[PDB]
């Protein structure tokens, strides 16, 4: 099947089983995925969450949220966003599709994002998240984080870097979105570039006049998407 | 992005859907319930998603059916009074009174 | 050796070719469809080496 | 291709069709790019 | 308008007489044309006339 | 076409066809379809397709 | 040097409200690094 055994984007593979080739009869589906190129499933997304430990947790969950993982979906993220009475982010993660839910094991990043923050705040919640090629972009209640990359595995451990955004307080990241156009990069042609767009509902405070911003692959630069009454850009 | 099946979610609890490409769209039906979500695997089968619930559909077929979780396909008429009216040997009006 | 066959109007039957003795004779069978009757069915030619 | 440059989609719609069909919209890609089995190789002619 | 001459020429379909002293090099011209280094950017194909 | 706004000169189609075609008082039978009453044009054309 | 001082909440962007530059005053770098007293003048 496949002689490269690298960390990759790799696509899935359709599987038809039948009785005879050249005079199909009797046709069957499924897929089939790998395991030892897929660049998300070598890390470790966090400490693992036990059973009836995620029970008592769901008189308190408020909305869903999904990733698709472009190239080959059925390796989605489930990311909860909950009531601000209740503290940490959490996620968890399928290889199968969901068809069961014995399998969608649950993990909680509240160290790795505490990390780097230099003091507790109140209580967090998942906002939104997206999963591109490469990338994990994770836009929770106290600011927007970036996976460092995946196919580089040194820590078997995510680490995430906090992207700045000057002035944004707690109440301005619980309204913001994350728009991405889910396009698969299997062989990485040299003009294929990925993009990120975040959006705010803001004021046009002092300090930053913009409410969109987007960035190229490395999210590092955010520059606003509009230069130099006025219209709002619900979505870039 | 197989399938090129497209479905929105409406308040109220309705669902719309459709295929990539046309302008034309149906109602699959309605879902009533707190929170939830849907999701579409690879070979375009439909779950819905809800804390403690990973459901994918009632009956099954071979290929990637999208109404599965829905149980009857509902009746998109409303309440009026039609009058027909013949204009050919195969062709017909209907007023909607 | 060739073979041609004709399906009912709605029907979908499936083919099937088999030997009596698969320790000492193999084969591959291919179907394809050419042609279209003036009703509307479809021919299909099967044709086994 | 035109001439020397990325790469395009073309959708086959059913506009007819009804919604209810396993099948509709047919999307291949084009890329003006070359594949990564097309190389050329040198025989020696020894073996 | 031009071929109603009396005098058999080798071929048929009189454009054989315009596309025969330079049809031997099409390619310069492709060349030419798809790295962009001639005319106005014109490519006056051989086989659309 | 002498209405107000439009009174101009146009040329138009006028299908024969589907003006045949919608003549409407055709004979046809009440036939008996599905335990119920339903009304059937009786075909004309002598043939179904050329 | 030269010093500023603000009275802040100590917000999610920014926990600081004492910073201080040198002779180009490019870089502005807080004063106090790692219930929390306020600092008026550093
Ligand atoms: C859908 O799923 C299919 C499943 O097959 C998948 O096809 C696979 O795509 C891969 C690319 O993503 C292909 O990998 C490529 O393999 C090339 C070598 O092919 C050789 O073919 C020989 C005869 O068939 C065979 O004997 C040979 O055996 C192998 O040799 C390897 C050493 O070359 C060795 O490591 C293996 O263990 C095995 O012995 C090969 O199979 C490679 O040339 C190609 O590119 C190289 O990649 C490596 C790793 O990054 C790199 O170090 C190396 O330099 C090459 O990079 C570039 O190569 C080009 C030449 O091609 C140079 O010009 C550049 O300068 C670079 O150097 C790659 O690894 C795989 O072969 C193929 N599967 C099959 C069965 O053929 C599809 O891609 C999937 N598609 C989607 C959309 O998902
Ligand atoms: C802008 O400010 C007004 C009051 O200052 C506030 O009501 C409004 O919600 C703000 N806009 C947004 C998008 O939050
Ligand atoms: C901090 O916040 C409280 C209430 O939110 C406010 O009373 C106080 O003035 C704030 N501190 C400063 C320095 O403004």
């Amino acid at each position: 099947i496949t002689v490269n055994t690298d960390i990759a984007a790799v696509e899935q593979w359709m599987i038809k089983i039948t009785m005879h080739e050249g005079l199909n009869i009797y046709d069957t589906e499924g897929t089939l995925l790998d395991l030892v190129r897929e660049p998300i499933l070598q890390w470790n997304l966090g400490r693992v969450l036990t059973e009836m430990e995620v029970r008592d947790l769901y008189p308190e969950v408020n909305d869903i949220k999904v990733t698709k993982s472009p190239c080959a979906n059925d390796v989605a993220l489930i990311g909860f966003m909950m009531k601000p009475s209740s503290n940490g982010v959490f996620i968890g993660k399928t290889i199968s599709g969901f068809w069961t839910y014995k399998e969608c094991i649950w993990h909680d990043l509240t160290e790795i994002i505490y990390a780097e923050l230099k003091d507790e705040h109140q209580g967090l919640t998942v906002i939104d998240l997206v999963l591109t090629n490469h990338f994990l972009v994770i836009l929770t209640s106290l600011g927007l984080y970036v996976s460092s990359d995946l196919r580089y595995p040194t820590t078997s451990q995510i680490k995430l870097s906090r992207a700045e955004f000057c002035g944004f307080e707690r109440v301005d990241y619980i309204r913001g979105n994350l728009w991405y156009n889910e396009k698969c990069f299997a062989n990485r042609e040299s003009f294929e570039v990925d993009y990120v767009t975040i959006t705010f509902n803001r004021n046009r405070t002092l300090s930053e006049s913009s409410s969109c911003f987007f960035s190229k692959e490395p999210f590092l630069h955010w520059l606003p998407c509009v230069f130099s009454s006025i219209p709002r850009v619900i979505t870039f | 992005f197989y399938t090129s099946d497209i479905v929105f979610i409406v308040e109220d609890g309705r669902i719309l859907t459709t295929k990539a490409g046309l302008t034309t769209y149906s109602e699959l039906g309605i879902l009533k319930d707190a929170i939830f979500t849907l999701y579409y695997d690879q070979l375009g089968y439909i779950h819905k998603l809800t804390p403690e619930n990973f459901d994918a559909g009632s009956k099954l077929l071979g290929h990637g059916n999208s109404g599965s979780i829905f149980g009857k396909r509902p009746d998109l008429g409303f309440e009026a009074i039609l009058v027909p009216q013949y204009i050919s040997t195969n062709e017909m009006y209907f007023f909607a009174h | 050796l060739s073979a041609l066959m004709i399906p009912r109007k709605g029907e979908n039957p499936t083919p099937l070719v088999m030997v009596s003795n698969p320790h000492a004779l193999g084969f591959k069978a291919n179907l394809n469809e050419f042609g279209n009757t003036f009703d509307g069915n479809s021919k299909y030619k099967l044709d086994i080496e | 291709g035109r001439f020397f440059q990325g790469s395009t989609s073309i959708a086959l719609v059913l506009w007819e069709g009804s919604s209810k069909c396993y099948a509709i919209t047919l999307l291949p890609t084009i890329k003006s790019s070359c594949s990564y089995l097309r190389t050329m190789h040198h025989t020696p002619g020894r073996h | 308008s031009k071929y109603d001459k009396p005098y058999a020429d080798p071929v048929h379909d009189p454009t054989w007489r315009w596309w025969q002293h330079k049809t031997k090099d099409k390619d310069y011209f492709f060349y030419l044309f798809s790295n962009r280094l001639a005319a106005e950017g014109i490519y006056i194909n051989m086989n659309a006339y | 076409l002498f209405d107000v706004g439009k009174e101009r000169l146009v040329k138009r189609l006028l299908p024969v066809g589907t003006l045949m075609e919608y003549n409407l008082p055709k004979p046809f039978t009440v036939v008996n379809q599905g335990n119920y009453q339903a009304i059937s044009f009786t075909h004309t054309c002598p043939f179904k397709e050329i």
